């Protein structure tokens, strides 16, 4: 038999009443479970088109049957019954967009959930655009500084770039966002109008405790008015885990599209990838490695290959995507994160060694690369980051003679510069200081225990005083033979007051 | 009314004709001694629902009738529920009459919603001192309690339960998720004989949910959200700090992925049920911190083939937000409770949360037990000369330190004869602090064993010599 | 848990256990060798 | 002296194999897992593909 | 003949015709779309209704849409006008740079090349890679594979190549882009036109770019390979040049089938992969051959899921390719790149007729020293270094210094390292490797073999660290 041959569809044929229903734009649920509803009727549904239940509800034509609609539930399937009127709403599924919706914590399909009322949004975009094209896109160019010291300096991602985030449990994935999202703000209160940056974080099944208290951080630092944070936690159905991506892909996207520049966390993509497969299988779809669907590929490509920066053509807006895996034991040859390496430009490694020992973030600098991310880097953050992973790489590569001892020395020395407090960005021309310090040499007599608090004295003496030379830096955006022998000057001074 | 139209395994399908239950609604069957729950699982179409039981199947007839309840299984809860042991399906199977209670409340609700979340992490104090400084438990959190038997898990249990209860003034549930009914009894009659239940007026403290392994896979699957339901309601309609148990949640998982089989549903990696994540999403989210109170669960862990990166303890471990792991050579070591102190790791051990000064303390401790061990690798290895006064000061001030975290216990006073401490943070703080900083080290090693506050501690080192 | 038992080395087919079927060959060659020459003088009497 | 030298160094080259040693086989203790959890999960599709082409 | 669409599910939409069934692999036009939505005929499901696989998004589609036959399969512009485009499976210019004006039209599906067309003529394709020349060489008009993982060097070591061979090559090139990012393919073109091989003045041009990224769905991903591939057939034999065809990623394609082999209802094979694996993976692969007519060198980048070079759609190309160059994330770990593995990387060409006795006595000599410092690195990593025999220590080193100087800085890769690109010739890294295995350089320490090109980079790389 087939799903629409049971006794009431036939019963309802025979007797003829069949002209009473709308069966062209309405339609009524056959069954319901395992997350998909089969639904006769709506022969003028279109695929994807998004049709709301009875109770609420809303859902994606997925399968257009030639008797049926499979229809997956945005929600618990529980308010679904069988017998219940399923009605169209004439649009494949989109989502409220535009800057009504910075400060707003949604859920996967827009609605608001901090009680702060309706969403102003005035236009809506779909979830499921086609990224765009060779021609639309330019390279990257222009610098998306994430204010960790380690990130900007050996692994810089560019505005428009794709930069995975991958590590293990309690790794810092998260924390690293966290302040890429606060440093954005200094850019955001100025009249750059090119530096600005909107940024999106999108919460795919982890704890709702855990989002709320990202959000009460970032209101506290002020930096939720130019941020979205889309939320679909554990609770929440697996097809919203499913469409949250999208969801904010699309709001950044909405940004790239005028002009304007985005940045979108993809927080546990991993969970995401968990949830299609969990909706594949109830699907009855045949599984392949690690029991995922053979789709789980472009469920990722199509949905990072969206973020890109556009030329001036198109705009010249861009769209950053730092999505987050999360990998069992350090397993990075394993089926998602190798997918999502496939697609993304880079990766910064957070092994739980490096997390363990107290180095803080837990870049593993050996193996975290920055594909496109060398030209979209400031020209003085570049002249000392070039030394100082020069530096870093023969340290690791010795790691009694007095010249392997001394570049020892000097690796301990960057190393322990490189660790940084949580939600206490840097400013672009304070890294610059803070690593030219240690690049030429000016932190070998101390002792390594000490570096750190030498770092915390040496901003605070340079961001009071020496205002002028850090301007000018920020200025120019190189450090110039002037600016050169200022800074040795003010650290020669510094390193002899420190004592 | 419906009609029994397929009895297959534990999975019954009934027929209705005027209105289909929902899913997630409780169907009760007619006809039998014992009530025989069914579960609304999924709408199979031509007004079928198809159904788990919470029972034995045997004895059903094609045809029987079932009543449709109207809701979810609704549990009998209120105050009354403490010092009672009551089944998924609310019955008391303690043999002490009906539970008479004024409300009943269905075990299947919709975690708090996003702006009822608590913004703000807070340490729930347990009164012990292992815990309360190495790895304090999140208000609201998850606890991942390692160990099993041999290292007095169930003592661990009773004196969470009697700290939470004098100190927070909120009452506890312990849900056992597919229990031995052996270890019930056992678990029952000590918490009997340890007064956190009491069986003549209404001063218990725990209410009991037993899932024993002898239910089928749908029981033990709802055993957990029972409890929970009962926890909720203490979180709720009275504002405690409720401290909920699970024994333990390999089990809850183990159940899920036995219902979801039974319901004929592809499974995932290592036979797992698809929504593995999901349901325990759905039972977890509900532990969380209220603006009314809070949940704090303490779920014993079993990590499946001692592999951490198996499904089940890897979806655990993403709600923990803390380990306490009991290990046997601490316990061997004489040291009660066996709380590791290396091994136990909290989420919130951090400067922002727990403060600068709890977190230094902390940190220094573990940083000295971690230097007592390579000395006492060296110990072992070369001789205790070989070692400079450094090290031996530092052997010392770990030795204090180890046998300052055991603890005597008020559900132990019956046994041991030894009187119960209820250390508060602040002086647990104080005396590691202390001890840290060489104030104590003319003490001798036995004058911090087995006490409470650290001014005990001077008082046992007086009465030494 | 996982666990081992005696006499793995060889079984895993790897390294050692080819270097210790060696060893005990070469060593076992020798020792035939002082025999058959002690066995030999024996004879001869 | 020679004979002390060489307890010494034997110690230490006996500890060194330890940990090498050791670290191998947390190494191959992670594989043997990966490995298992396949073999389970390529088995069960077996089942789970004969069963529903049935 | 038109049909209305009856099953719209993900992309493979099923369509009933009241008359006249389009035959397996036409092309049939979805009527109301404001884009071009172009089915691929799969199946004949029977009652007059087929079974399509769409080349784009099926979203919006009605069940009872109208679709009208083409009556042909998939048709592609092709001819010396598509030199210097962008073109996406079914033919479409996305350069928007207008209409690709070409005289003739070609059927994306075609026959491979019968027996007896078949060439057996073998050359070396002298690559200026040390790894490259000296142990597996490639050879003009033949099948070349770069197997790997995620993020091992693949794209590098392709646009290597194409750096290498197609600007100095004299005949057309052909580049698909199959299932990799799209900005690669933007950075591609770029710097296809700063270099001059694609002009966007006069009709200079020399390599033609089809693109279907993974952005593109299953159904589109599954087809782009054959568009380049059909360009890359018209050049080779109605023209009788010499093509370079150049494909990133094949592996991408076996995907996409495995993608719309769930829907299209087949029992699934090993790992869930299609049970037409092989089929249509060898039916796509034959017509990629050097006929009588022309030749056809093709350099393949296959991924290789999980890093488990066991998986079916890397093991069964392994059968199609004549010279095979795996990489490894072992090696690419100790920072050895390309991270060609030289244990495993082979070629058809590497004979002593062939190649030369010197060249086959030096590949095999490196490769024997170096598969015994892999048998003893077991010991070596419980043990110790201390352990080991004399000889065995020098082997040790000379494999070591071996490994080192396998090592060689890209011109592509300039960028990234800021080491000056180097390109070897063949006698170079010969001379060098045969010095290195005779013990010329036994004093020199490890690293002055790292990140350098000829031998004599290493000598005067040795004496900076004196
Ligand atoms: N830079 C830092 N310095 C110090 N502590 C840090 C830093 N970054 C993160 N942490 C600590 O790490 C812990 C949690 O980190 P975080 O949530 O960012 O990691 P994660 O791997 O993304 O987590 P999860 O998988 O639980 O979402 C907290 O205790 C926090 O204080
Ligand atoms: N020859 C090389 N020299 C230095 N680095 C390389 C080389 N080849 C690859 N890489 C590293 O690999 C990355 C690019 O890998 P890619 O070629 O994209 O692999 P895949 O195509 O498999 O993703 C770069 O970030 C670079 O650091
Ligand atoms: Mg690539």
């Amino acid at each position: 038999t087939t799903t629409a041959e049971v006794s009431s569809i036939l019963e309802e044929r025979i007797l003829g009443a069949d002209t009473s229903v709308d069966l062209e734009e309405t339609g009524r649920v056959l069954s319901i479970g395992d997350g998909i509803a089969r639904v006769h009727g709506l022969r003028n549904v279109q695929a994807e088109e998004m049709v709301e239940f009875s109770s609420g509800l809303k859902g994606m034509s997925l399968n257009l049957e030639p008797d049926n609609v499979g229809v997956v539930v945005f929600g618990n399937d529980k308010l679904i019954k069988e017998g219940d009127i399923v009605k169209r709403t004439g649009a494949i599924v989109d989502v409220p967009v535009g800057e009504e919706l910075l400060g707003r914590v949604v859920d996967a399909l827009g609605n608001a959930i901090d009680g702060k009322g309706p969403i102003g949004s005035k236009t809506r975009r779909r979830v499921g655009l086609k990224a765009p094209g060779i021609i639309p896109r330019i390279s990257v160019r222009e610098p998306m500084q994430t204010g960790i010291k380690a990130v900007d300096s050996l692994v810089p991602i560019g505005r428009g770039q794709r930069e995975l985030i991958i590590g293990d449990r309690q790794t810092g994935k998260t924390s690293i966002a966290i302040d890429t999202i606060i440093n954005q703000k200094r850019f955001n209160d100025g009249t750059d109008e090119k530096k600005k940056l909107y940024c999106i974080y999108v919460a795919i099944g982890q704890k709702r405790s855990t989002v709320a208290q990202l959000v009460k951080r970032l209101t506290d630092a002020d930096a939720m008015k130019y941020t979205i944070v889309v939320s679909a936690t554990a609770s929440d159905a697996a097809p919203l885990q499913y469409l949250a991506p999208y969801s904010g892909c699309s709001m950044g996207e909405y940004f790239r599209d005028n002009g304007k520049h985005a940045l979108i966390i993809y927080d546990d993509l991993s969970k995401q990838a968990v949830a299609y497969r969990q909706m594949s299988l109830l699907l009855r779809r045949p599984p392949g490695r690690e029991a995922y669907p053979g789709d789980v590929f472009y469920l990722h490509s199509r949905l990072l290959e969206r973020a890109a920066k556009m030329n001036d053509a198109f705009g010249g807006g861009s769209l950053t995507a730092l999505p987050v895996i999360e990998t069992q034991a350090g397993d990075v040859s394993a089926y998602i994160p190798t997918n999502v390496i496939s697609i993304t430009d880079g990766q910064i490694f957070l092994e739980t060694e490096l997390f363990y020992k107290g180095i803080r973030p837990a870049i593993n600098v050996g193996l975290s690369v920055s594909r496109v991310g060398s030209a979209a880097q400031t020209r003085a953050m570049k002249q000392v980051a070039g030394t100082m992973k020069l530096e870093l790489a023969q340290y690791r590569e010795v790691a009694l003679d007095a010249a392997t001892q001394q570049l020892l020395s000097r690796g301990v020395r960057l190393t322990e510069l490189l660790k940084q407090g949580q939600y206490a960005p840097m400013a672009i021309e304070e890294q610059v200081a803070v690593i030219y310090a240690g690049v030429r040499g000016y932190l070998d007599k101390l002792e390594p225990s000490k570096i750190t608090k030498f770092e915390n004295a040496f901003l605070s003496h340079v961001i009071s005083q020496h205002q002028a030379l850090l301007g000018k830096i920020r200025a120019d955006g190189k450090i110039s033979e002037e600016t050169d022998a200022k800074l040795k000057e003010i650290v020669t001074n510094f390193l002899a007051g420190f004592e | 009314t419906g009609r029994i139209v397929a009895v297959i395994g534990a999975v019954v399908d009934v027929q209705f004709d005027e209105g289909l239950p929902p899913i997630l609604n409780a169907l009760e069957v007619q006809g039998r001694e014992t009530r025989l729950v069914l579960e609304v699982a999924q709408h199979l179409g031509e007004s079928t629902v198809r159904t788990i039981a919470m029972d034995g199947t045997e004895g059903l007839v094609r045809g029987q009738k079932v009543l449709d309840s109207g809701a979810p299984i609704k549990i009998p809860v209120g105050p009354e529920t403490l010092g009672r042991i009551m089944n998924v399906i609310g019955e008391p199977i303690d043999e002490r009459g009906p539970i008479k209670t004024k409300q009943f409340a269905a075990i299947h609700a919709e975690a708090p919603e996003f702006m009822e979340m608590s913004v703000e992490q807070e340490i729930l104090v347990t009164g012990i001192k292992v815990v309360d400084l190495l790895a304090p438990y999140a208000k609201g959190g998850k606890i991942g309690l390692f160990g099993g038997a041999g290292v007095g898990k169930t003592v661990l249990i009773m004196e969470l339960i009697n700290n939470v209860a004098k100190a927070h003034g909120g009452y506890s549930v312990f849900a056992g998720v597919g229990e031995r009914t052996r270890e019930g009894n056992d678990l029952y009659h000590e918490m009997i004989e340890s007064g956190v239940i009491n069986l003549k007026d209404a001063t218990s403290k725990v209410a009991l949910v037993y899932g024993q392994m002898n239910e089928p896979p749908g029981a033990r699957a709802r055993v957990a959200l029972t409890g929970l339901t009962v926890a909720e309601y203490f979180r709720d309609q009275e504002g405690q700090d409720v401290l909920l148990f699970i024994d333990n949640i390999f089990r809850f998982t183990q159940a899920g992925s036995e219902v979801s089989a039974l319901l004929g549903r592809i499974p995932s990696a290592v036979g797992y049920q698809p929504t593995l994540a999901t349901d325990m999403g759905t039972m977890q989210e509900r532990i969380t911190t209220t603006k009314k109170g809070s949940i704090t669960s303490v779920q014993a862990i079993y990590v499946p083939a001692d592999d951490l990166t198996d499904p089940a303890p890897a979806t655990t471990f993403a709600h923990l937000d803390a380990t306490t792991v009991l290990s046997r050579a601490i316990a061997e070591l004489g040291i009660y409770p066996a709380v590791d102190p290396l091994d136990s790791t909290s989420r919130i051990m951090d400067p922002n949360i727990v403060g600068s000064e709890h977190y230094d303390v902390a940190r220094g401790v573990q940083k000295i037990l971690q230097d007592y061990k390579s000395l006492q690798d060296i110990i072992a290895i070369l001789g205790m000369d070989e070692l400079s006064e450094e090290d031996k000061l530092t052997v010392s001030r770990a030795r204090k330190i180890q046998r300052f975290l055991s603890q005597p216990f008020q559900v132990a006073e019956v046994f041991t004869g030894h009187l119960g401490k209820l250390v508060p943070l602040k002086e647990t703080i104080k005396g590691f602090q202390q001890i840290l900083a060489g104030e104590y080290d003319h003490l001798p090693e036995q004058a911090f064993y087995m006490v409470g506050p650290i001014e005990e501690a001077v008082a046992k080192a007086d009465k030494l010599a | 848990g996982v666990r081992s038992g005696a006499g793995a080395v060889r079984d895993a087919g790897g390294a050692f256990g080819k270097k210790e079927q060696a060893d005990e060959e070469r060593y076992f060659r020798a020792r035939a060798r002082e025999q058959l020459a002690a066995l030999k003088k024996h004879h001869e009497n | 002296e020679s004979t002390t030298s060489e307890q010494s160094a034997r110690m230490t080259a006996m500890d060194n194999a330890s940990k090498n040693a050791s670290e191998m086989i947390d190494k191959l203790t992670l594989t043997f897992n990966r490995t298992r959890q396949a073999v389970i999960t390529k088995e069960l599709i077996e089942i789970i593909s004969g069963a529903a082409a049935l």
